[PDB]
């Protein structure tokens, strides 16, 4: 009961009804190439760029949004559904500034590899490129907004994981700024997991702004103890000093999230 | 064939030439039967415009019997709602301008004859609010007849209760979209909600809605006086109904007449209107349903037959069926070109694709325009074109990509020489 | 966002001595086993590696997601 | 066309709590 | 889109709706469905817009104030329509229709000819503060091709000089008979009128049995 | 003395290494080199910045001169940029 | 010439007087 | 030329060296711009692979022209920001002169 069978590429998973597209191909094990979704924020659609193709039907579907139906069969590899990555690759990248040897997040991006595993060997955009004005968020993140891919997961977390609503869309267009209207710092606690969850690398942490680069940093797993919560945490050290402390996810204490005093 | 007589043409009021008010609208005698139609049933209602076969009087064409059955299900304890939108940002429509304008109760007993049929609580009207003088005239009508009585609780002597409200636009053409008119409404900002929750299932304040073209929600009494044949009839096979058609540019005289649907393209600026400016051999290209639909070269518009199908055998939309005429004297690279730049400086930049994509095309276009750029970028134009097409949350990219496509598949030697030109001189 | 690293167990020995070197400051290690880790595909047999190599071990089980339901229309919902 | 000496640039990294030089 | 307090457009320019404005606002939100108030920040912004142009920072405050919303929620309102003016206005704010519909009629045309009577660039007011020119996009209308909106007069079919002939209307006395200047009637052919040139059948005419 | 101001100390156990031999640090400090630079004025809102010399220069990258309140610096060269 | 003279509160005034019509809320 | 140096510390030139030879650690100077604090190339582990000039984006680390450098003490050998600073100082026209030929090739 409550079981519908849709085919990722014919493996005949089976799934509650209302799983989204996406989901569907989780459980097979497929990871549909995602940004503006993420598992414990609101469903946006704003990227795009999980576009696949469900079986004989026009238009290709919106992974993180379509509930999949009774026997859709869901291909992901197909021919149709990499022109729908490797030409939204080519719209995210085209406004984006190329300062991936300063965007901290180097090894840390999920829009260069996706670039690099599912995107274009080259680019077609001969215009010239867009630039918006940084801002003080506050003391602890750095937003070098010029990067944003306004995907909205900072809106989101900003409002639904913490009450802030703060952060908001100001504009249409391809000048559409997430940024504070006024001035106003971003202060609250839960503060710090925008970065985590900015997968560009517009806003990132300032303390932590050029000390490192991932591929170095050793990677410890261990407690959170400035808080009786307990928050399961990773500690980032490289050649023998913390370099950063950044969430791991523990279902029942800290779901990906980590205290601005214990990071 | 065309040629509607008079007095099968829906909105007599056109042009105004008779009260727009109520005493003119009862010489109308657009309130005669109201009481009866709500009487028979919604599934009366219904029967009527299925009988009809009408399509959407919108730039999407769907047909309309079908989009108010959806709601049609019983209500789950949320009130059911009607929102008809008066937003015509489409280049061009000036089509609903004059139903509001003119007639402005013809749309008002539209509102209850259709709120029946899906059984709304209340239905919106959200005017742009550029039209700030045209809201003037609605709300006048609106207040009339309710001192009539003719809307609110009990409204027409009758069981049914409806109440109809007007809301101001705040110059989006997005706003017109489906589910972005709703969220306007809601008070959010005016971004497309997305496609699998139904409007019928969710909608505003999350309630069952539906939105109509206002010349759809308006011709709803008539086809239920006159019968879903009468107006069968007239239109062409899933075509059917007289819906009014905007000429507007390189003709001798542009105007919005509600001749019949089928007609030939060459027919309607030769026979009413004003012959194309210049003679129908000036004619460089038709726009038939407005920007959003991809202009045809003379070569087929004689041929050509204004139905939503005719113009999809065709490659292009009936839409809005607003007529844009562009005689041998206009540089089209640059037409198309200020469309794009209508659809940088207005779409929401929800999606990544038309965000950046329609940004895109207006950099690449207005090199075009110029001859900066090589013969070799057209194709990547196209290429760009498509990416958009099937790609964008809403229809806008959809509407974006077409004028592109267009330019590139009919005047793709014109766009070469303009490359040519400007590689000559250095 | 990407869970293509968090599929294979890996056993890591026990990180131990770092000091800074006082003639160029770079960071010295005097554990040989310090930079291995091994990838075991599953917990049975990375656990043999264990037993037949001699070295305590502390097993973690595997702590996947748990399922969560979403879906666009919910959040439309002006009651909540 | 018409001896060094090796040393780590960086600064300490582990600061030191220094006693306070009040007695108690 | 930031706004950098400054001492003319900053919250220190306090803002309250007027005594009528406040009942303006109420009434509205009574037409939005119970329990919802937040549908009504547009008309609100609307109000605010309509007591001043400029509506600044204080003003949208106060929008959610009365609002009860967020208040970045007032601010990306604020933002994305063009119908709001977060700057000061010019008294008259004249928009002129450049889409193609309007070009292709000459809707350029037009532009020059009110650039050298405001003698000013366009986007920016008079140095009067008399008028603003701005080139604003597809105004409806377009049968009406030539066409310049002035808080909503929506002059139309109008020929280079006609504009001349309103602007000094405008400059000199009031309410220069907004409206299309042309000789045609609302939209109509300007032959006439094929469509319906008969008299209008009455009240239940042919009115289909059932 | 160096860039960072590495001080091997008067009480450290590693300024014995200098001792009959020199240390090296820079004299054209880069620190202050750029901060000897003029701001480029600029028209446009947005400007580029090869770095100088194309494939030469480094990564093309568009700065905002937007407002006159700060002059954009190339993250690569510290550029400053007067609007 | 009704539609030749309008004020700025004409929309939203003349709706204040229509409010009494307007059916009760939800 | 202006005088401010090259490199900005992206530490590719870390990632991609063979022989582990380059140690990068940076933080943010005070300009806020980004710079490397240490930059140590340990000659004596480096096997003159010539990566490193192929993968700095600034190409801020050359190799140089020169290779008599042979040296009395292995300390002389390994190398800090400061003596690579001043080795591109006095190399630099040459270095300059040896980018411009070969860099359409590249
Ligand atoms: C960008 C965009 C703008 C639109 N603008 C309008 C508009 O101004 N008026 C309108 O009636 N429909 C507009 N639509 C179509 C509506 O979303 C909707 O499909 C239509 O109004 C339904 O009318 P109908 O079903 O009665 O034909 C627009 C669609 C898009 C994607
Ligand atoms: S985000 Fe930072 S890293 Fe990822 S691509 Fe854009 S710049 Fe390069
Ligand atoms: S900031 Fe990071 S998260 Fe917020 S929108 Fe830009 S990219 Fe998405
Ligand atoms: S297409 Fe994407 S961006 Fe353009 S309007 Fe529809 S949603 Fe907003
Ligand atoms: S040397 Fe070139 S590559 Fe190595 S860090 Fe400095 S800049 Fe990046
Ligand atoms: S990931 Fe598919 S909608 Fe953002
Ligand atoms: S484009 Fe000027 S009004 Fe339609
Ligand atoms: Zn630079």
């Amino acid at each position: 009961s409550n079981l519908i069978e849709v085919f990722v590429d014919g493996q005949s998973v089976m799934v509650e009804p209302g799983t989204t597209v996406l989901q569907a191909c989780e459980k097979v094990g497929m990871q549909i190439p995602r940004f503006c979704y993420h598992e414990r924020l609101s469903v946006a659609g704003n990227c795009r760029m999980c576009l696949v193709e469900i079986e004989k039907a026009p238009k290709v579907v919106a992974a993180c949004a379509m509930p999949v139906m009774k026997g859709w069969n869901i291909l992901t590899n197909s021919e149709k559904s990499k022109k729908a990555r490797e030409g939204v690759m080519e719209f995210l990248l085209a406004n984006h500034p190329l300062d991936c040897p300063i965007c901290d997040q180097g090894g840390e991006c999920d829009l260069q590899d996706q670039s690099m595993m599912f995107g274009s060997d080259r680019s077609r955009f001969l215009e010239g490129k867009r630039a918006v004005e940084d801002k003080n968020i506050g003391p602890l993140v750095k937003t070098i907004m010029t990067r944003c891919i306004q995907c909205t997961r900072c809106i989101r977390f900003a409002s639904e994981i913490a009450g802030v609503d703060d952060l908001g869309t100001t504009g249409r267009g391809n000048d559409m700024q997430v940024g504070t209207y006024i001035e106003k710092m971003f202060m609250s606690e839960l503060s710090g997991n925008v970065i985590d969850i900015c997968p560009v690398g517009a806003l990132t942490s300032k303390p932590y702004a050029f000390t490192a680069r991932p591929w170095e940093t050793r990677k410890t797993e261990s407690i959170d103890v400035m808080d009786a919560v307990g928050s399961n945490i990773v500690v980032s050290t490289r050649t023998g000093e913390v370099m950063r402390i950044l969430p791991r996810m523990h279902e029942d204490i800290n779901e990906e999230w980590i205290s601005d005093k214990t990071r | 064939f065309g040629s509607l007589k008079d007095e099968d043409r829906i909105f007599t009021n056109l042009y105004g030439r008779h009260d727009w008010r109520l005493k003119g609208a009862l010489r109308r005698g657009d309130w005669y039967k109201t009481k009866e139609i709500l009487l028979k049933g919604p599934d009366w209602i219904l029967g009527e415009m299925k009988t009809s076969g009408l399509r959407g009087r919108g730039g999407a064409g769907f047909p309309t019997g079908l989009k108010w059955s959806f709601m049609n299900k019983p209500s789950d304890g949320r009130p059911k709602y009607l929102v008809v939108n008066a937003d015509e940002g489409e280049p061009g429509t000036c089509k609903d301008r004059e139903i509001m304008r003119h007639d402005p109760h013809k749309l008002v007993e539209g509102c209850l004859v259709g709120g029946r049929a899906m059984g709304a609580r209340a239905a919106y009207i959200y005017i742009r609010g550029e039209f700030y003088n045209e809201a003037s005239n609605l709300q006048v009508a609106i207040r009339e007849a309710y001192e009539a009585g003719l809307i609110g609780k009990n409204a027409c002597g009758s069981d049914y209760d409806f109440d109809v409200f007007v809301v101001r636009g705040a110059g989006a053409y997005i706003c017109g979209e489906e589910t972005a008119l709703i969220e306007s409404i809601e008070g959010k900002q005016g971004k497309p909600r997305l496609k699998p929750p139904f409007p019928a299932d969710v909608g505003v304040f999350g309630c069952p809605t539906t939105v109509a073209n206002v010349e759809t929600v308006a011709v709803s009494p008539t086809i239920c006086r006159r019968g879903g044949t009468w107006f069968a009839g007239f239109g062409r096979e899933r075509n059917s109904g007289t819906k009014l058609f905007n000429i507007s540019g390189h003709v001798n005289h542009p105007c919005t007449v509600e001749e019949e649907m089928s007609v030939p393209l060459k027919e309607l600026i030769e026979k009413h209107a004003g012959g194309v400016t210049g003679g129908w051999d000036n004619l460089l290209a038709v726009i038939p349903g407005g920007s959003s639909t991809p202009l045809i070269p003379k070569s087929v518009c004689e041929t050509v037959l204004m139905d939503f199908d005719a113009l999809v055998q065709a490659q292009t939309g009936l839409g809005t069926a607003a007529v844009i005429v562009m005689d041998r004297s206009t540089d089209i690279v640059k037409a198309i070109a200020r469309l794009i730049e209508f659809y940088k400086h207005e779409s929401c930049g929800q999606c990544t694709p038309c965000r950046e994509g329609v940004d895109w095309m207006n950099k690449v276009m207005a090199r075009f325009v110029k001859g900066d750029a090589r013969p070799a970028e057209i194709d990547s134009l196209w290429e760009i074109s498509k990416q958009i097409e099937g790609h964008t949350i809403c229809a806008l990219g959809d509407g974006a990509a077409w004028p592109v496509q267009g330019l590139i598949r009919h005047f793709r030697p014109e766009l070469e020489d303009r490359m040519q030109r400007f590689a000559q001189q250095h | 966002s990407g869970v293509n690293n968090t599929k294979k167990w890996k056993m890591e020995f026990d990180t131990r001595e770092r000091w800074e070197n006082p003639l160029m400051g770079w960071a010295s290690t005097a554990d040989p086993l310090s930079n291995m880790v091994l990838t075991f595909s599953a917990k049975e047999d990375a656990i043999a590696f264990a037993e037949k190599n001699g070295w305590s071990y502390d097993v973690e089980e595997k702590k996947v997601p748990k399922p969560k339901s979403k879906s666009y229309g919910a959040n439309f919902s002006w009651n909540k | 066309p018409t001896q060094y000496v090796p040393y780590s640039t960086t600064r300490k990294k582990i600061h030191e709590w220094v006693p306070p030089s009040t007695p108690y | 889109f930031v706004h950098r307090d400054t001492p003319e457009n900053n919250p220190d320019t306090p803002f309250d709706f007027t005594p009528e404005n406040y009942k303006r606002i109420e009434a509205i939100v009574k037409n939005y469905p119970e329990g919802h108030q937040a549908a009504a920040v547009l008309p609100v912004l609307d109000l605010a817009q309509r007591q001043n142009g400029w509506l600044p920072i204080s003003a949208m405050n106060k929008v959610a104030e009365v609002l009860q919303v967020p208040p970045m929620r007032v601010y990306e309102v604020a933002t994305f329509y063009t119908m709001y003016n977060r700057k000061p206005v010019g008294k008259y704010h004249i928009q002129v229709c450049t889409t193609t519909p309007c070009m292709l009629r000459d809707s350029d045309s037009i532009l020059e000819t009110l650039q050298r009577k405001l003698g000013i660039k366009v986007g920016e007011t008079t140095p009067d503060k008399l008028f603003t020119l701005i080139e604003v996009e597809c105004l409806g209308a377009c049968v009406n091709a030539p066409m310049v909106q002035i808080n909503d007069n929506y002059y139309e079919d109008l020929t280079p000089k006609d504009i001349e002939e309103i602007i000094d209307e405008l400059k000199a006395g009031k309410v220069p008979k907004p409206g299309p200047r042309s000789g045609r009637f609302c939209c109509e052919p300007a032959g006439g009128l094929t469509s319906l040139t008969e008299p209008p059948k009455g009240p239940g005419f042919g009115v289909q049995a059932g | 003395i160096t860039h960072t101001g590495q001080v091997y100390d008067e009480k450290d156990y590693r300024r014995v290494r200098f001792v009959d031999r020199q240390k090296e640090v820079n004299e054209n400090f880069a620190i202050d080199l750029i901060a000897q630079q003029p701001v480029n004025e600029v028209e446009h809102r947005i400007i580029a910045c090869d770095g100088g010399g194309g494939a030469l220069g480094h990564p093309k990258v568009y700065i905002n001169l937007d407002k006159e309140t700060k002059t954009g610096t190339c993250g690569y060269c510290g550029l400053q940029f007067k609007q | 010439l009704q539609h030749h003279d309008y004020n700025t509160y004409t929309f939203l005034d003349l709706n204040l007087d229509l409010s009494k019509f307007r059916l009760p809320q939800p | 030329p202006s005088g401010e140096e090259r490199c900005i510390a992206c530490k590719l030139c870390e990632a991609i060296c063979p022989a582990q030879a380059i140690t990068i650690e940076a933080e943010p100077r005070a300009d806020g711009s980004r710079r490397t604090t240490r930059y140590d190339i340990d000659m004596t582990k480096c096997i003159y692979c010539g990566f490193c000039q192929e993968a700095c984006p600034v190409d801020a680390i050359v190799e140089g022209p020169n290779f008599e450098f042979s040296t009395e003490t292995h300390e002389e050998l390994l190398y800090n920001k400061e003596k690579l600073l001043n080795n591109g100082d006095k190399w630099e026209a040459e270095i300059a002169a040896n980018i411009q030929a070969d860099y359409l090739y590249r």
